[PDB]
């Protein structure tokens, strides 16, 4: 039943007596359900060490990984370039997921196309589908660029992205002089992080490979700044104006935070900003380039080095006050530009909120998520803190990279207590955070479903989840914060010491028993 | 708008279209005509897409694995390939459950055999035997496991049904292998029939002998209702208040064992014709189960349903569904009251699946609104048939709609409210258009049966009538 | 008892079983307490329709305010002068107070003198206190001003401010041409608020009374902008942004964002930033003046339409999306400046942001509090979000700013069940959230304890704060947000529909319960 | 720092001040000699602050209602004046009880007559009847009502003291004038004095008329704890795990009732001296109830208290004190071994109101460090005789230190770490010097007894070694 004046989605409208009964008549009637002692009983021992013995003897089954698969990474990086179409060369059901996947982070549109390869195609490659899918995807949606990678049916029977594009144009499907940059993105291969390296590297070779001869270093007195796979628009945005501030020129490739974030308006605006050809043709000229994401932008620095001879630094990403000092201070050598009065002002105002705020965070124990360069840089920026970064996960991590992050603990007094997995789901990680319970989870809204099933062993055992990371479906506009540099940091302290806080006030809510310590000031 | 006005409509929008383009599409849009009822002479359906146009369509895969398998509570479901698939399936549907997740129930974890390219190159089958093992180690209350293929799998030569049969007899366990790889057909269609095809030939069979069951003649199992934001609770209790006995409900919120009683009914219930219609016709061949098809959208397609549903029994069945009809009256006529003045004569568009984008017509004519073009992905030419018959005279149709196109159409057409998927939203909601989910029903619902009209119809109107919409105009331009 | 390596504060200490054991005992052997049950019964009748009957019928006491008084928002507006320092005449308890509810506000240092008038003063006033306590304050903290206020008891003593300042500077104990700009600020009068306008007329009347001669309006091209009592940093910083965006020349009278904000670099600021001497000299030459916060700004309006013959303009608060619109019209109009790209694109932001997020909004029910210029830009923001703002209550409000906000409500369909209070205390608004429950509170921190006693009735009765207002003490750094402006309404937005799913999440958390609805997208 | 090194330090601050000021301020500042053991020969005390120079001092209503009142758990404390005194003091100190606050506690809520304008000119007397009235009817389980009057009620005449025995009579009940308006003395002090004369006038006399309590010769009162984080608490475990019974705790979790029940115990357990004495000595005047000064700050301190209390009782006592003493040696070394080789050698400087600027020295120096400075918001000489004798020689000493003097001794001495209040801590934090609050110990504690002691430690510890101390300077300077 329905009563008018207040209407009930589904919570609490099963929660009525007579959907409880039908529930439990369908239950008892034609489920075949486990008994509740046995479903108890099971559960008390997927919370055990001896559990987690068996998860972490695990060799081919993955349960809940915490990466998503190459392509993607290549239409997020295609989205930053102006006027551009991302172009997945192989089957549709891919692209409606990376639209879908995205429109469900950012809460916009996700233009990305497919060229519909079918059963058919496995005899005799997907040849006609790149020569009519470009004329079609130009014809229509009218791209001043089209940016093509794959998919894994493609990957798998061997199309040649390079020779299927160059037919498309002898065959004039589409203008030689029309830019069409490509990237093989294998999606059994690394992850979504890899798809974005490869896709840029693909586009600065389209740009600048055979252009090399007159370009000379440091002659448009500019920095190239690269991203890597970005999910927050304030990190694109924090790093444009850091630079701005300097007063230094900068050339930021692969820009999507335009098309991110377009006003409603009354109209629907398919491009928007992003790197100009112009800007990728120029770079060479530049002084340097700068990678923010390091340890996923391998490939983009071996081109950056061997083509365009820029002495790439070696930087990690700009996370947290240290790593964000280490940038700025590089970026001055560079450019030659002091670090003005503002950013020396902002570092000192992060710095007055770190001993704000630093009794409710010492000590304070984590588990952690997400792909390598923001994970060793919430790392960092917690030992900075004075905070204990427990489990440490990274699926997509590798050895050299662990390495480094185990190095970055050792030097630290607060990493004593802490250990790195990389290539570990977030099923291993739910054993962790019972076994060696830690105080809160940062990560993504996966992680929502580790805190129900602390909660369900007791609530004081519930590990409660801090939002930051990709991605983040089950709360609003978050895509906007920032998490690079001293505002970033600000952010980041901000929301760890008003969980702690909230969590502290609801173990304290309770009247005569806890609220003793239900102070109005903290 | 006039048919006229409609049909320069299509011709201007495919003036852009490169030739070949142009003629295919110009087979799947067309203009509603009363004196036509056969679909196979007003618009082409189920065919590949076109290269490089934004289809909205997905794959095989998520019409098997995120569709009919998904679903199923109690049995863990593998997706066997690459990492992507199975990660932007997650729990992006919303197919509602009660169970202890993780322990007797897994519907919204990722189980996966995430394949790297030592699997392209030596195939995945001892993976995958290894795979079974530790899925039983660590999931002892699992009662079956499905294997969703994604694209190598086929194109690599693996052999998941060996695999499936050799561990299925020595862990004497239900193992179900599907071949829904993503390259199979041209949409999520051929998916419903493969799944449909894997029930059949690994599941439903089981019990042919066994006759512990005790029936009534009241047995009916809910074919095709897959309990988005809990719609198929909502539909359940409704047919247990007339007095019948729901044994079954395929597949949302399902348990394996419902879906082995199911041959055991009197009767099945289809509301997803396009995506079970196949076992259906199975169960009826096989067993001598009738089936029929109903809507519960809206109370005058409810109130239809229950009186057809209860005229297939006796006197008793017949007189309660009376009696559940006097009992919802009041409350569904309370909604119309409230909420039809605030929508009357408002006109929506509408693109989906296989089904709703007919389904819910009858919905928003209980409210006063308008269907004045409606879509499909994935349907067939007897989906359009009983389109034909539910829309409106010179509406527009439209099968496997590009974005150019929907966007283009809602430009001229300007209807007060769409009703489309997650990729459309945002789009029109720049334009200042009303938008709702009929997919995911916007993280609402349910919709079905009485209650559902309830929220359905303060769904649309929250919406519709939002101070939003008034402000996307800056006052100085 | 401690473990050592888990040593335990208060919560959870107390817990442990000996200190129940012995709180027990003190209890029922020397506290001679009401039992339980009884406690239980009238806890119960607390929540009832007849207690909210009694609690209304209230005429003498008071219970739980939601005001302060005039000199704390005196001592606010001094600070945003440039080198000044705040001297509330009277005596120095007030003081300790002053400083220390905005130290746990801010999280920052607050500087301000008494001249420590003691019982000795009600025989001779506070001359001598005024004489040796302006010469001491300027010596020793080398203030370039010093703006005077009054404790109650100076007020009740009679103390002529002006007079006391003239001796002071006529026998030397400081020099004749250092400002000093005065106001009475009596505490039984108005409240913070009024305190505000009080200090910043009377600065204004100290620069520009007698020096209007050579004043010519719109001489110096700028747009004067009086904040009033604000304590959100984002504030000032924000319409500052806004009018620069616009090339719109202004000047912020009272700007204390830097000395507010200073940073932790080694060295302790005193002062920093604010409003200078010259801007309030050449005020009268403004083209205009604009009040941010009108109906607490009511004296100063008098002064600068009297004398200044400025022609204030009629604005609202400028919150939410309409009211911004007009403040950038308005601005646009006087100034001749248009409205620029960039705020146009906000704003078309701020509205998508309205469109993500309309459906978890709609119908959502609010209690609220504040001072009346920000209560009812929140309730104007609340109605545009399609929210249903139930319980209005403004404590220090009054019957013609009742009637605005009643217009306000009456011209949307969210307003019809919504009420407005005035002169009712938080000890009035918990009766309201028991009677006729919304779903959240926005207010400030002693909000926290409504919040306690809703979920003491059950979990189904808690009424969950929103902390937006002030003071907020027991977070960190909210008071470095932003609420004005469409920076302002989106941070709101997003604050609103995040505790919308926040609460939806613990709701639907109980495993096999609940978490039918535990969805990951929302 | 030598003795001539402080004493030019001092001169060298007070050269900014104007003469008046300067020969004043002089008489405040001294550095300790251990040859100088009358602190009336070397430091002046309890004087008007002078005006202007940003005392860190309160008034005599935040001594009356702020701290000796206020907590009081069962009775309401009417803030009788404007808006303000009540509200900046609402829950800002954590003096924790156990209660239902709104019911039958009230600690942290704010009860005030709020007065207007009409009520200075017509007086409040009538509005403060009729407010008693309105307190009955919505709060019926308090047992007693307080007075506390604001600067306003002594200056317009207003007469308290006959509403009190007015409706008190009426009512039949207690309620308590208390005329603490903070014109009154020169500081808190003064407001303790006048609150605990207010204690002997209307409460403490009135279970002279009363004898069905049952005593026993291990009767106590803690004297003078205000349960700041639990304080009390983790004080009264101890003095009741070695036999004795502790039948009052003022004001801390205080209710009136073991308040009215203190003339019947056998000792007086004083801990802090300066805002209870009075009332001390009245009980031993009055009822010959000894008392005695302790400390429970830190290990060495605790225990000599403990055996210095067991002293004065029987040998069963002075046993189970040493049953006490064993049980927590492992625990209180435990802290020491952990947190003093981190804390050794770090030099502190402390400023606060008018017991803890010495009592808290003895647990520092149980963790290794030096106190090098310390002073007092408004003690008195009795307070500085007693801590010339806990600091070293040499040190600094400051009565009534100003904004300006704090400030400049700190830039000189740079000491480790700084213990002060609220006004102070974020001063001292932008200069890069740890610092401690030590009136509400930074929303941490207990840090009173053996318990108190570890979070102590680990407080110190948090702060003075953590990594944000590093951070100030930025790289580039
Ligand atoms: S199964 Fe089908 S696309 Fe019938 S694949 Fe799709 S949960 Fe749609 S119109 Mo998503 S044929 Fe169901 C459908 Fe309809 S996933 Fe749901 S909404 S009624
Ligand atoms: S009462 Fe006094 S200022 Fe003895 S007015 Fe003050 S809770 Fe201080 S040094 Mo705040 S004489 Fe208590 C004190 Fe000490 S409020 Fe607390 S910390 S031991
Ligand atoms: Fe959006
Ligand atoms: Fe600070």
């Amino acid at each position: 039943s329905q009563q008018v004046d207040k209407i009930k989605a589904s919570y609490p409208l099963f929660l009525d007596q007579d959907y409880k009964d039908m529930l439990a008549k369908k239950r008892d009637g034609f489920e075949e359900k486990y008994p509740q002692d046995k479903i108890d009983e099971v559960f008390q021992w997927t919370t055990t060490k001896e559990y987690q013995e068996l998860n972490f003897q695990r060799e081919a089954l993955t349960v809940n990984p915490a990466k998503a698969c190459q392509p993607l990474g290549a239409v997020l990086c295609a989205l930053g370039f102006e006027k551009t179409m991302p172009y997945v060369h192989g089957s549709q059901g891919c692209v409606a997921y990376f639209r879908s996947y995205f429109n469900r982070h950012f809460r916009e549109p996700v233009s990305c196309v497919s060229d519909s390869m079918t059963e058919d195609a496995a005899v005799f490659g997907g040849q006609q589908n790149m020569k009519d899918g470009l004329q079609n995807c130009k014809a229509t949606y009218k791209p001043d660029m089209i940016a093509v990678s794959t998919t894994c049916m493609a990957e798998v029977i061997g199309d040649d992205l390079n020779a299927f594009i160059n037919n498309s144009k002898k065959e004039g499907f589409i203008p030689d002089e029309f830019p069409v940059p490509f990237a093989h993105t294998p999606s059994f291969v690394g992850s979504h992080v890899t798809g974005w390296d490869n896709m840029f590297e693909g586009i600065a070779r389209y740009f600048t490979l055979k252009s090399m001869d007159d370009k000379v270093v440091g002659s448009n007195k500019k920095i190239n700044i690269v991203p890597g796979f970005e999910t927050y628009l304030g990190n694109f945005r924090v790093i444009k104006r850091m630079l701005s501030e300097m007063g230094v020129g900068y050339s930021l490739l692969s820009d999507p935070e335009e098309v991110l974030d377009t006003p409603a308006d009354g109209q629907f605006r398919m491009y928007a900003g992003g790197t100009t050809q112009e800007e990728m043709k120029d770079a060479p000229n530049a002084l340097n380039t700068v990678l923010l994401q390091p340890w996923h932008l391998e490939k983009t620095k071996k081109f950056v080095e061997g083509t365009w001879k820029h002495e790439v630094p070696k930087l990690n990403i700009p996370m947290g006050l240290d790593w964000t000092d280490e940038f700025l201070m590089k970026v001055s050598e560079i450019s030659g530009q002091p670090i003005p009065a503002s950013l020396t002002k902002e570092r000192g105002r992060l710095v007055d909120m770190m001993t704000d705020s630093h009794t409710w965070l010492h000590g304070k124990r984590f588990a952690l998520w997400g792909d390598p360069d923001f994970v060793m840089g919430l790392v960092k920026f917690l030992l900075e803190l004075g905070c204990e970064p427990v489990h440490i996960l990274c699926h997509n991590g590798n050895k050299r990279w662990k390495k480094a992050v185990d190095a970055i603990l050792a030097a630290s007094p607060y990493g004593k207590n802490a250990t790195v997995y990389i290539g570990k789901d977030l099923w291993h990680l739910r054993s962790l955070v019972f076994t060696d319970k830690p105080d809160f989870m940062i990560g993504n809204s996966y992680g929502k479903f580790i805190q129900r099933d602390t909660l369900h062993k007791g609530k004081e055992f519930e590990v409660p989840l801090i939002r930051i990371g990709f991605p983040i479906f089950d709360r609003h506009h978050l895509h906007r914060s920032t998490t690079l540099g001293y505002e970033g940091a600000m952010q980041i302290l901000t929301t760890l010491v008003n969980s702690i806080l909230e969590r502290l006030d609801e173990e304290t809510r309770g009247m005569q028993a806890t609220d003793y310590n239900h102070d109005l000031v903290r | 708008m006039s048919r006229e006005e409609v049909e320069s409509l299509i011709q201007e929008v495919l003036e852009v279209y490169p030739e070949k383009a142009r003629k295919d599409r110009n087979k799947h849009l067309a203009v509603n005509d009363p004196a036509v009822t056969q679909s196979k002479k007003c618009i082409i359906s189920n065919k590949k897409s076109q290269p490089g146009l934004m289809t909205i369509r997905g794959c095989a895969y998520a019409g098997s694995k995120g569709v009919v398998w998904g679903p199923i509570k109690d049995m863990i479901h593998i997706s066997h390939g690459p990492v992507g698939c199975g990660q932007y399936s997650r729990a992006g549907r919303r197919n509602y459950y009660i169970g202890t997740t993780g322990v007797n129930a897994f519907v919204t974890m990722n189980f996966t055999s995430d394949f790297q390219e030592k699997d392209i190159v030596f195939g995945g089958d001892k993976k995958l035997a290894k795979l079974i093992d530790e899925v039983e180690t660590l999931f002892p209350l699992n009662k079956g496991i499905s294997v969703q293929s994604e694209c190598p799998i086929g194109l690599i030569g693996d052999d998941i049904e060996s695999v499936s049969k050799v561990k299925g007899a020595e862990l004497s366990k239900t193992i179900v292998p599907v071949r829904c790889e993503g390259f199979r057909g041209v949409s999520q269609s051929l998916g419903h029939h493969i799944a449909n095809d894997a029930v059949r030939d690994w599941v439903l069979g089981k019990r042919d002998e066994d006759t512990t069951f005790a029936s009534t003649p009241y047995d009916v199992a809910i074919i095709g209702d897959y309990n988005i934001g809990g719609d198929a609770w909502s539909s359940r209790i409704l047919l247990e208040e007339m007095g019948l006995r729901c044994v079954a409900q395929w597949s949302g919120d399902g348990s394996i064992s419902e879906i082995e009683l199911t041959p055991k009914v009197k009767l099945n219930l289809v509301h997803c014709y396009r995506s079970m219609n196949y076992i259906s016709r199975h169960m009826e061949e096989k067993y001598g189960i009738p089936w029929m098809e109903y809507n519960f959208f809206g109370p005058t397609k409810t109130i239809e349903s229950l009186r057809a549903i209860a005229a297939k029994f006796d006197e008793s069945i017949q007189k309660k569904c009376e009696e559940v009809i006097a009992k919802y009256k009041p409350e569904w006529e309370a909604v119309v009251a409230k909420y039809r003045p605030r929508l009357e004569g408002k006109r929506v568009m509408l693109y989906i699946g296989g089904l709703r984008p007919r389904h819910v017509i009858g919905a928003y004519e209980d409210l006063g609104m308008e269907v004045v073009g409606t879509g499909y992905e994935f349907a067939h030419n007897d989906d359009y048939d009983r389109t034909m018959k539910e829309m409106g005279d010179s509406t527009l149709l439209y099968d496997d709609v590009t974005g150019y196109e929907f966007e283009e159409f809602v430009k001229r057409i300007k209807p007060d409210l769409i009703g489309s998927g997650i990729k459309e939203k945002f789009i029109f909601q720049k334009m200042g258009i009303p938008f709702r989910q009929m997919h995911s029903w916007d993280y609402s619902g349910p919709y079905h049966g009485f209650d559902g009209f309830a929220i359905f119809a303060r769904d649309m109107d929250m919406t519709l009538n939002n101070p939003c919409w008034k402000k996307l105009q800056a006052p100085w331009e």
